[PDB]
């Protein structure tokens, strides 16, 4: 079976610069005077989409600035410039051998300035109390890069277990991230403990991002 | 127009089998071959294989023989892929793509067109239907939420106003916990337009058959 | 011209030494129920030329030409018996079965027409067996460019090879490299979509889509085919190589889902009345046309009102029942631009087989080499007109080794406003010449697309 | 002589026994075929007309004691055969131009160039044609050509089982080598028409002559890698290509035949053949004709005259009988009609009834009778209703191997029989 391995496995490219993501095969994909490597886009959640068949030629409906080249073993895609709807994984595909293989994928993250997060809290709401549970919401909406830490503190102590974490994709029209974290905490221990702290920390702010609440108010 | 019409995701018990659906439209559906791949949470695109609808020649990659099957229906221009003795590992996204024309052999054929794609999740957990919450919480915009708990399998889906509000929504990905998936979504508003004009968070899980819409009342 | 005072009242035969057979679409379908006026028109120039040339005293002085023309009803069964009638024996009126005509005296030495490659394929190869010259005015697929296929065949009028390099030269022209290609299904739109595709192909042009317009049938299930590919395709360039039947059948279809955009014509409905004549015609955009390059006949027009006037004068004493009925109001017949822009090539036929003839017969200006036993065999005739010369009028009229003449196109769009026809370049040899400044583009901001 | 035979009535047949390249001619006058090249399998079918016809003569349930009689040709030029059509519509060796004769119908031509020459002058006096060989599509179409029946399918259906051949394997660029007449002319629209909505893509075609520059087109197929060529066309082209293929170094190919070569008798035994590599093919399946050796033993105005003696009985057997139960059925259409329009009964015909072709014309159309266990009848459109079509394979003893089968009413393929050069 033919390997198929793309470089970088992850990459981020500024509006308007060029973005080169590169193919490797482990043995030649030429016959018939051709290159059979095709690639690939994959938005969040859709089929992909083929790009370039052939190593170069440029598919129907799809903008010039995406274009292919290479042979034999060695392949790149090149995007320019890159746009905002241009966030995807990228897939080589080589059809030259049976099995069909695909390499491991390349994500293109839209480069951007870094933002700090908008950083929101919610108590339980008083219809999943009457179900005896207790979530904590903490939404951290429109920052970048995607790496942050998200810490909850309930009366002053740090808290581990019954947080869940989800982040979105990134965002069409301003590359921004969001994420959402839920405490999941039964009725009675909500009624435990008065203080509910949201805690971000983002490479934006040398010190955290901090929502509270009382459970008085 | 070219459509390739997968059916819908599917919860199927360990050990047992399913068969997924792929409707053609818009083309000669024995003109071309009919492929199948397999996609995994953590997202590889792996080759199943395909069939010949004209008569029915199937290839497949070696780990796939005995566990998928692709049949045809000309009759009703549907292709089949039946998955056998399900495990865990089975649990993925599967795609029907149809080769396209210019390449010289069926082999080298690369893929056109995409079905949606089909969710397989095998687990022997039951259907349970969500529990939606509505999250309110000053300030020129304001954010609202919608919780959606204890609910399984997947999909569910979220909008907000019946799409009315689109703009500063976010869907967060479900996440599995005891078996069981939640999720939240957010909506950012001006103040002025709430609380005076409604905001409705509405959930629909088809596995459960539940439609539910939640007014995000102030506290 | 006094010449004019002389001429007779007879349409469709004229007594004479020397006969040539004309074939024309004179009564169509809608049983020839249907005057078609062109057809008609066409036929009026080959008497116009052969009254000419029996008053020219010293083109085959003392020999008269006459002749016989038959309506085609553009349809086999109907063209079959007339192009037999030309092979009967002279002086018998019957066909004899033989193996070697070479001694043989037809009724006819020469044929024009007919109108249609349809009609061509019917009879053109037993004419060819014959070696009867055919010179067809209107016959325009390159299939009887071969002289081994058809092999006395001559026409006056380029072959449409010619007419989609012109058409293919324009479109590159103006940077268009997505366009839709539409025929008529029957030998002149079938050999034309044919040509423009592999042209088109071999000059780096995408053609989106192929499509024919039934012409027995009913063509509507096909044409709303045709016109779905066209708006899936979002093409803008369309190319109708078409008969006018048909083509109007398809344009009435157009503008009922109003569609618009450039449309291209082939020489058959470039200059049609009745496409133009549709209602709400002008809504579909940009018209750009090819025409064969020919001269006026000046005379053509007088001609014809002293003609129809010796008619009228004698309506009461068949291609055409009703033409007995004419009068000097039909004159429009003739000068319906359709004929008038085509007329040359009728006359050049004509004018070609008559100086034909006059060598043939070793003629001077005083005599020829002819009396009542001078028989004449149209393979004789044949030889003569194999890659041949003439002056006609303006023209310098030469025929290759083909058949096919030196004659190229003039291009032409139709100017919506005042229903008009404006020049806007030509295609003399494989020579396109346009001048982009001279076109009025039918659009949102009267740009091109 | 062969051509001829007298009979109640007479059974016009078209055939082309010798074949010449088109060249000029500057006199009005018949070709002398008998000192063109003389092809066999051309003269077996010529001698199956005239078998069919002496089986009828020698029937008492079949036109009950009424003769057939024929008038045949050997036209070798479509441009030059009116002479002998002239003879058939002749009324006393006249012809009348405007009358709505001596023969009642025709069978032949083998070509569809014949065929589209001649046509008109039957149609237009509803003369019926019965061709035993003319595959262009467009006579499928009644308002053409209202008297004309054959006994072969159109190029559409032997296109479509030409592409079944292709979709069964795994090869997508395909060479289209087409004769340059409306019989080839006709295969590539055909064929186009098919291909175009699948995953078959046509990456070369050319019209082709014996004449072709063959290196150059080879050169063109071989650059743009295809390995695949349908060759449709007739025997002399077909073996211009092929020929031309082993003496210029071709080599794995895969080649395809339409029914007109794919029985060929000269291409399996040539030297070099197995080079090209592997010859697949649409043919006809080899419809044995009871008596018709026996036939060839005792059988061994221009156009009529074939200049073939010192001929080999064993020679004309062997050679491809391609089209043999369309010839024989033909007649036997043909006669049948007679039979029903004359109103004969088992036993005998009422006799001196006179037959205007035209009245032949409708019990043609409604043919329907047995011959050999097949069931003889036309469609709508005058095309033929019986026969289908082997998929064979040129094996390493020089046979066409059938290997699979196609049926026009809804293609299998025994893929490990064909053996790969
Ligand atoms: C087909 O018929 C033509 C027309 O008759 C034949 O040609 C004529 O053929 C004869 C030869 O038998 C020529 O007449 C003889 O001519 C020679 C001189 O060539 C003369 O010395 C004899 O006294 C006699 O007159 C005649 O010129 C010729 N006409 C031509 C050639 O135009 C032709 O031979 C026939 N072809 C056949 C039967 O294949
Ligand atoms: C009509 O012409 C004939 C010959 O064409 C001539 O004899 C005669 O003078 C003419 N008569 C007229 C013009 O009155
Ligand atoms: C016609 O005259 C020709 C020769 O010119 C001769 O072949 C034939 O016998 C004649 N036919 C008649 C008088 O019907
Ligand atoms: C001639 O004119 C009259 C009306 O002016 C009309 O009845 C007749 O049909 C016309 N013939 C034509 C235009 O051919
Ligand atoms: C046509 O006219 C030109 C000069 O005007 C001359 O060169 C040519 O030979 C003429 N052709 C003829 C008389 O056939
Ligand atoms: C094209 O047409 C316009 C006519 O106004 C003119 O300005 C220009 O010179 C023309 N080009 C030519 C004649 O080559
Ligand atoms: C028979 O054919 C040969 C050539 O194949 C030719 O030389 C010979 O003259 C012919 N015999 C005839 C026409 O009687
Ligand atoms: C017809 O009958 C004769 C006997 O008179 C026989 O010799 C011949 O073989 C028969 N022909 C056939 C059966 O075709
Ligand atoms: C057969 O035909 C002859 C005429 O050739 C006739 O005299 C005889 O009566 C016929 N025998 C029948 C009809 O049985
Ligand atoms: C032609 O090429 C083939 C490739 O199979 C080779 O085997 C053969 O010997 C060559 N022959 C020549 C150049 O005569
Ligand atoms: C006539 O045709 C029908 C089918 O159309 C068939 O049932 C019948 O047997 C045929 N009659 C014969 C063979 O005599
Ligand atoms: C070729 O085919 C013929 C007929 O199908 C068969 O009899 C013969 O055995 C075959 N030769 C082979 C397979 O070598
Ligand atoms: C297919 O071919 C193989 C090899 O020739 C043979 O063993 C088998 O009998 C065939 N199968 C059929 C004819 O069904
Ligand atoms: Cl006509
Ligand atoms: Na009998
Ligand atoms: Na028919």
């Amino acid at each position: 079976d033919i390997v198929l391995t793309q470089s970088p496995a992850s990459l981020a490219v500024s509006l308007g610069q060029r973005a080169t993501i590169s193919c490797r095969a482990s043995e030649s994909v030429d016959s018939y005077g051709n290159s059979f490597m095709h690639w690939y886009q994959q938005k969040p959640g859709q089929p992909p989409i083929l790009l370039i068949s052939r190593a170069s030629n440029l598919e129907s409906g799809i903008p010039a600035r995406f274009s292919g080249s290479g042979s034999r073993t060695d392949f790149t895609l090149t995007i320019n410039p890159v746009e905002a709807d241009d966030f995807a994984t990228y897939y080589c595909q080589q059809t030259n051998e049976d099995p069909r293989t695909f390499g491991g994928g390349t994500k293109l993250e839209i480069k951007r300035a870094d933002a700090a997060p908008t950083v929101s809290i919610f108590p339980p709401s008083s219809e999943q109390l009457t179900s005896g549970g207790a979530s904590v919401v903490c939404f951290l909406n429109n920052f970048y890069p995607k790496d942050i830490n998200v810490k909850w503190k309930i009366d002053g102590s740090e808290r581990q277990n019954g947080v869940l974490n989800s982040w979105t994709d990134q965002d069409s029209k301003d590359s921004t991230y969001s994420m959402s974290s839920t405490l999941t905490l039964t009725k009675d221990e909500y009624e435990r403990h008065n203080s509910y702290t949201c805690e971000a920390t983002h490479k934006t702010s040398t010190s955290p991002i901090v929502k509270s609440f009382n459970r008085n108010e | 127009e070219v459509q390739l019409q997968q059916s819908g995701p599917e919860l199927v018990k360990p050990g047992a089998s399913m068969k997924i659906s792929c409707k053609a439209s818009g083309y000669s559906f024995t003109g071309y071959s009919m492929n199948w791949v397999k996609q995994s949470h953590g997202k590889n695109l792996e080759w199943i294989g395909l069939i010949n609808p004209y008569n029915g020649d199937t290839t497949y990659k070696q780990k796939f023989k005995g566990k998928a099957t692709l049949t045809v229906d000309r009759s009703s221009s549907t292709a089949y892929m039946e998955l056998l003795r399900l495990t865990s590992e089975d649990s993925a996204v599967y795609y029907c793509a149809r080769s396209g024309r210019g390449a010289p052999t069926t082999t080298t054929a690369w893929f056109t067109y995409w079905g949606q794609g089909t969710l397989v999740t095998v687990s022997a957990a039951k259907t349970t239907p969500p529990s939606v919450y509505p999250l309110a919480p000053t300030n020129s915009m304001v954010t609202l939420g919608c919780l959606v708990k204890g609910y399984f399998p997947e999909p569910v889906t979220v909008t907000w106003n019946s799409g009315s509000l689109s703009s500063g929504v976010h869907t967060f990905p479900a996440v599995l916990q005891s078996d069981l998936y939640t999720l939240s979504s957010s909506v950012t508003v001006p103040s002025s337009t709430w609380p005076s004009e409604t905001v409705t968070c509405n959930v629909a899980h088809p596995a459960s058959s539940t439609k539910v819409d939640k007014k995000i009342v102030p506290r | 011209p006094n010449w004019f005072n002389n001429i007779s009242t007879d349409l469709f035969s004229m007594p004479g030494d020397i006969k040539l057979g004309g074939l024309f679409p004179i009564k169509e379908q809608s049983s020839c129920d249907s005057l078609n006026k062109d057809g008609l028109g066409r036929a009026l120039v080959m008497k116009y030329a052969v009254e000419e040339i029996n008053a020219n005293s010293q083109l085959l002085p003392g020999v008269k030409l006459g002749y016989k023309i038959y309506n085609t009803c553009r349809h086999s069964a109907v063209i079959v018996r007339p192009a037999l009638s030309f092979l009967t024996e002279k002086s018998n009126g019957t066909l004899s079965v033989e193996c070697n005509y070479t001694d043989y005296e037809t009724d006819m030495v020469a044929v024009i027409g007919p109108q249609s490659s349809e009609m061509v394929t019917v009879i053109g190869k037993l004419l060819g067996f014959f070696l009867m010259p055919q010179i067809s005015f209107g016959a325009t697929s390159d299939k009887f460019s071969d002289s081994l296929v058809y092999p006395s065949f001559f026409r006056t009028v380029p072959s449409d090879i010619r007419q989609v390099d012109a058409m293919v030269q324009l479109i590159k022209k103006f940077n268009w490299n997505w366009v839709a290609v539409v025929g008529s299904e029957e030998e002149y739109g079938q050999q034309g979509v044919q040509q423009f595709s592999k042209k088109a192909e071999d000059m780096g042009v995408c053609v989106a889509y192929q499509g024919l317009i039934p012409i027995y049938d009913d063509p509507k299930p096909a044409i709303q085919t045709i016109i779905n590919n066209i708006q899936t395709t979002e093409v803008k360039v369309v190319v109708v190589f078409s008969l006018v039947s048909p083509a109007v059948s398809f344009f009435e279809e157009v503008i009922k889902k109003n569609l618009t955009g450039v449309w291209i014509a082939s020489s058959s409905w470039a200059i049609s009345d009745k496409v133009y004549s549709l209602p709400n015609i002008d809504s579909i955009g940009t018209v750009i046309g090819f025409i064969d390059e020919t001269e006026t006949l000046e005379l053509l027009s007088p001609f014809t009102e002293v003609l129809f006037k010796k008619i009228h004068e004698a309506s009461p004493t068949n291609p055409c029942p009703e033409c007995w009925s004419l009068s000097p109001a039909n004159v429009s017949l003739v000068k319906e631009e359709s004929v008038q822009r085509t007329a040359f090539s009728v006359y050049a036929a004509v004018y070609t087989v008559a100086h034909a003839l006059h060598k043939l017969l070793e003629c001077n200006s005083a005599a020829c080499k002819w009396s009542s036993s001078t028989r004449l065999y149209p393979w004789k005739l044949l030889e003569v007109l194999k890659e041949f010369s003439v002056n006609i009028s303006n023209t310098s009229l030469k025929f290759d080794q083909n058949g096919n003449p030196n004659i190229g196109y003039s291009v032409i769009q139709r100017i919506w406003e005042n229903q008009s026809l404006s020049s806007v370049g030509s295609y003399r040899s494989a020579n396109l010449s346009i001048n982009e400044t001279l076109f009025k583009w039918y659009t949102n901001n009267s740009e091109k697309p | 002589s062969e051509f001829h035979l007298r009979g109640d009535y007479l059974i016009g047949g078209l055939f082309n026994i010798h074949y010449v390249a088109a060249a000029n001619f500057q006199r009005p006058q018949a070709i002398d075929c008998s000192s063109k090249l003389f092809i066999l399998p051309n003269y077996r079918r010529f001698q199956m007309m005239r078998f069919s016809v002496e089986e009828i003569n020698n029937s008492s349930s079949l036109l009950p004691n009424v003769s057939l009689g024929y008038q045949m040709f050997d036209h070798c030029s479509d441009i030059h055969s009116f002479p002998g059509i002239f003879k058939l519509l002749s009324v006393n060796d006249l012809i009348r131009p405007w009358e709505d004769p001596n023969a009642i119908g025709v069978v032949g031509p083998f070509t569809s160039t014949h065929a589209l020459s001649i046509a008109p002058i039957f149609m237009t006096n509803l003369f019926p044609m019965v061709s035993y060989g003319c595959s262009g599509s467009v006579f499928s179409k009644e308002n053409l050509y209202p008297s004309f029946l054959r006994t072969v399918h159109s190029n559409k259906d032997v296109i479509n089982a030409i592409v079944g051949i292709i979709l069964n394997f795994n090869w997508r660029w395909v060479a289209f080598l087409y004769s340059d007449d409306d019989f080839g002319k006709d295969g590539l629209e055909q064929f186009k028409n098919k291909i175009e909505d699948s995953e078959i893509c046509l990456a070369f075609y050319k019209a082709i002559n014996v004449n072709t520059d063959y290196l150059q087109v080879f050169k063109q197929i071989e650059e743009q890698n295809i390995k695949v060529i349908v060759v449709f066309a007739p025997k002399v082209y077909a073996e211009a290509v092929v020929e031309s293929a082993v003496q210029l170094n071709v080599t794995n190919k895969v080649w395809i035949a339409d029914d007109g070569w794919s029985l060929n008798k000269k291409l399996p035994s040539m030297n070099g053949i197995q080079n090209i590599g592997t010859v697949l093919g649409v043919a006809q399946p080899v419809v044995t004709i009871p008596g018709f050796t026996d036939f060839i033993y005792s059988a061994i105005f221009c156009n009529q005259k074939c200049n073939c003696s010192n001929l080999s009985v064993k020679s004309l057997l062997n050679a491809d009988p391609s089209f043999s139960f369309p010839v024989y059925a033909a007649v036997y259409a043909i006669a049948h009609a007679l039979h029903n329009t004359l109103r004969c009964g088992s036993d005998r015909c009422p006799k001196n009834i006179t037959v205007h072709p035209h009245m032949i014309l409708e019990e043609l159309k409604k043919s329907n009778f047995t011959l050999l266990n097949q069931t003889v009848q036309f469609d709508e459109n005058g095309d033929p209703k019986f026969g289908s079509l082997s998929v064979v394979f040129w094996n390493s003893s020089g046979n066409a191997e059938e290997v699979g089968s196609y049926h026009f009413q809804s293609l299998s393929i025994n893929k490990t029989k064909i053996k790969w050069f």
